[PDB]
RNA sequence: UGGGCUACACACGUGCUACAAUGGGAAGUACAACGAGUCGCUAGACCGCGAGGUCAUGCAAAUCUCUUAAAGCUUCUCUCAGUUCGGAUUGCAGGCUGCAACUCGCCUGCAUGAAGCCGGAAUCGCUAGUAAUCGCGGAUCAGCACGCCGCGGUGAAUACGUUC
RNA sequence: GCGGUCGCCUCCUAAAAGGUAACGGAGGCGCCCAAAGGUUCCCUCAGAAUGGUUGGAAAUCAUUCGAAGAGUGUAAAGGCA
């Protein structure tokens, strides 16, 4: 790789917020949180809300109701 | 490292024993990656293209080759040698770390993510991706962009056959239709 | 709108012309003049030729469809253009 | 910001969280009222803490993107069944029972001399 | 019986609401008049965010009710922003009246938040409790008015002059 | 007489060396380039299919197929991978 002339790269450690995987890969963009890391080795931080285990379909679950039919909602309206 | 090292040890035997290859040298591998962004807007203003550029040598972590126009077009009042259209290669290291944040972050951040595609597939066991918007990556930052755009993403492979490739790709992980 | 108390609104002549022919193997389409009378589950999945003034059209009833009056799905005057 | 969108920052609190789309003046009186936080302290001065707490209201709360594709899934809904309401939604009239002799502006668009 | 008179590329008349700070919002506090009322006006209480609902009271009425009017005044807040202006359109959910509210009623809550930054040629009303502005009542009327009839509140500017 | 032509370059006429006429059939020139020259090093095209945001027949990207069907400043012939 050519020198001075590629935007700064390094690397950095990723935790899922809502479940705590953690993966590490490298990115120009820099976290001032730093975490440690097996082989003793510490990197910035980047805590991420949703991950691949995070995303339901990865999962295989769905959150989502998927919504009321009409039938249903007018039953329930009308108490029929 | 992470997604090099599932390779090795996760997709390497598992490919070998579901495809029966004698050799582990038959093994698919991810060959390269090649991140397309053609910027038709630059013949408007050149600036266009340059935010662009910016924006995806911020993705990539490389700066990005800026192709131009092989051929005069008068359709989208092209002139030849225009630089209209950025790409960035990346092979090895930075070519995992890359796929594995596609995979990991910069997917789920795209709206009402439906999953990836599963029929862009050239016929020859190579993917490409279409990513309609940035901001997903999170080195965009949802506010340098002054004009939003997207991109392609060209997964190319040892893979002789799109089944291969298929398998290579979910197992990295490819949230696939 | 409709006072919930009340309840749903149907005039009973289609009301009782569906209850006839719910235990059918193959609908037949029931004619009304009736444009007030709201669409029910029971009404789903039959065709209803409804009078729009000047000729009865018919509609075919479905579970999307329950829920509004009849007569909404009826149009009564026709706009082409000018 | 909060929901997705960057809220204005010097303004009142329950007036920022206004500019969240399927929220109004009146949901964002509750939220904050939930949230214990006080209605005249701008959102820029807002601590992360209290933040994160109008986050929880509001992610419990529908918004933006969520509320714009359900009103779009009934108006879609409207004019497949081919309802009076879904031509009115497709031919750009009033759908609520209006005059359209006169006025009918918003819906029609700009007038059209001819 | 149902539909139409309620249509809708467009043109005009008459009005209502605005375009904001002489303002918007919140809280407190004060002052009218004309009129209506029997299955009608409805007190008070309770439930409801509200439209309203339940019980229930007085009154064929200078006795009871509609009916503590709104602008106003006093504080707080907003700080010139297509906005905390504007409230069209639209979604959902309700309230009534009525046999029935889709065509096609009024009203409520939440959500949305349109054009509109004071308006070309031209044109209208008004000389004082008037214009301007603020509400209140009533006739029609099951329900339904920005219209009509009437009432009061606050309350100006200008008239040199008769050439046009 | 009117019209056309007058010097130079390329093709056909031209009869497999060269040359060869007609008011015979076709076209070009009166320049351009400071690199579009020299040299060392390096590279191989045009199109087609498949896949792919804006993006459309056709902009940029990827694989395969592709011996030249491209390009070679400028006419044509000869030549050049
Ligand atoms: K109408
Ligand atoms: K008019
Ligand atoms: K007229
Ligand atoms: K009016
Ligand atoms: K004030
Ligand atoms: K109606
Ligand atoms: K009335
Ligand atoms: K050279
Ligand atoms: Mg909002
Ligand atoms: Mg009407
Ligand atoms: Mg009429
Ligand atoms: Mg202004
Ligand atoms: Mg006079
Ligand atoms: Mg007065
Ligand atoms: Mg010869
Ligand atoms: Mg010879
Ligand atoms: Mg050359």
């Amino acid at each position: 790789m050519k020198q001075d002339i590629h935007p700064n790269y390094q690397p950095v450690v990723f935790m899922d917020s809502t479940t705590g995987f953690k993966f590490l890969s490298g990115s120009t963009k820099g976290s001032s949180e730093t975490v440690e890391w097996e082989d003793g080795n510490t990197y910035p931080l980047l805590r991420v809300e949703v991950t691949s285990d995070s995303h339901p379909f990865y999962t295989g679950r769905q959150k989502f109701t998927q919504a009321d039919g009409r039938v249903d909602r007018f039953n329930k309206k009308y108490g029929l | 490292n992470r997604l090099k090292e599932k390779y090795i040890k996760e997709v390497t035997p598992s490919l070998v024993e579901k495809f029966n290859y004698s050799s582990v040298m038959q093994t698919p591998k991810v060959d390269k990656i090649v991140i397309n962004m053609g910027v038709g807007d630059a013949v408007s203003n050149a600036k266009n293209l340059d935010k662009a550029v910016e924006e995806l040598a911020l993705i990539t972590g490389q700066k990005p080759l800026i192709t131009k126009a092989k051929k005069s077009i008068a359709g989208f009042r092209l002139r030849e040698g225009m630089p209209i259209g950025a790409k960035v290669t990346l092979r090895g290291e930075r070519m995992y770390e890359f796929l594995d944040k596609l995979v990991t972050v910069s997917l789920p951040r795209v709206r009402d993510f439906h999953g990836v595609s599963k029929k862009a597939f050239d016929g020859r066991g190579n993917y490409t991706l279409g990513i309609k918007e940035q901001l997903i990556f999170p080195e965009v930052d949802y506010d340098l962009v002054d004009k939003v755009r997207g991109m392609d993403i060209v997964i190319v492979t040892t893979a002789n056959t799109d089944e291969e490739s298929r398998e290579l790709l979910a197992q990295l992980g490819m949230p696939f239709q | 709108g409709r006072s919930l108390k009340k309840g749903p609104f149907v005039d009973d002549h289609l009301m009782k012309k569906v209850e006839a022919q719910q235990g059918a193997e193959k609908k037949k389409v029931i004619k009304t003049w009736s444009r007030r009378s709201t669409i029910f589950p029971s009404f789903v999945g039959f065709t209803i030729a409804v009078y729009d003034g000047r000729k009865h059209v018919p509609v075919y009833i479905q579970e999307d469809m329950v829920g509004h009056k009849l007569g909404e799905f009826a149009p009564t005057r026709t706009y082409r253009g000018h | 910001r909060i929901a997705g969108v960057d809220i204005p920052r010097d303004k009142r609190v329950v007036v920022s969280l206004t500019y969240i789309y399927g929220i109004g003046n009146t949901t964002a009186k509750k939220v904050l009222a939930n949230v214990g936080v006080s209605e005249d302290v701008r959102v820029r001065d807002l601590t992360n803490e209290q933040t994160d707490a109008i986050r929880a209201e509001i992610d419990k709360l529908k918004v933006e993107g969520d509320l714009r594709r359900e009103v779009n899934l009934n108006i879609k809904r409207l004019m497949e069944i081919g309802s009076y309401r879904g031509i009115r939604h497709r031919r750009g009239l009033p759908t609520r029972g209006q005059n359209t002799k006169n006025n009918a502006r918003t819906r029609k668009g700009p007038t059209k001399t001819v």
